[PDB]
């Protein structure tokens, strides 16, 4: 009978192959709803005549 | 209104004399807002 959760130990000290990473996975899915985000778009200059 | 799940919200507000009933006149209703929601509603109720 084991507990599963156990720690990470942090401390600067440690080996680089070993630090910690903060890691952001973006979950990019495509449903049947409207589509809203899209990426930047450029605006250019306004010539007249 | 629901039109293709994108709500179409129109609004108008203008000072009226009336004592019951609906007054004799003609006015038009300007955009307020558009609300990409897309629920289906069936029913509906008012706040007092």
């Amino acid at each position: 009978c084991y507990f599963p959760l156990q720690s990470y130990g942090f401390q600067p000290t440690y080996g680089v192959g070993y630090q910690p990473y903060r890691v952001v996975v973006l979950s990019f899915e495509l449903l049947h709803a409207p589509a809203t985000v899209c990426g930047p778009k450029k605006s250019t200059n306004l010539v007249k005549n | 209104k629901n039109i293709d799940g994108y709500f179409k919200i129109y609004s108008k507000h203008t000072p009226i004399n009336l004592v019951r009933g609906l007054p004799q006149g003609f006015s038009a209703l300007e955009p307020l807002v558009d609300l990409p929601i897309g629920i289906n509603i069936t029913r509906f109720q008012t706040l007092h």
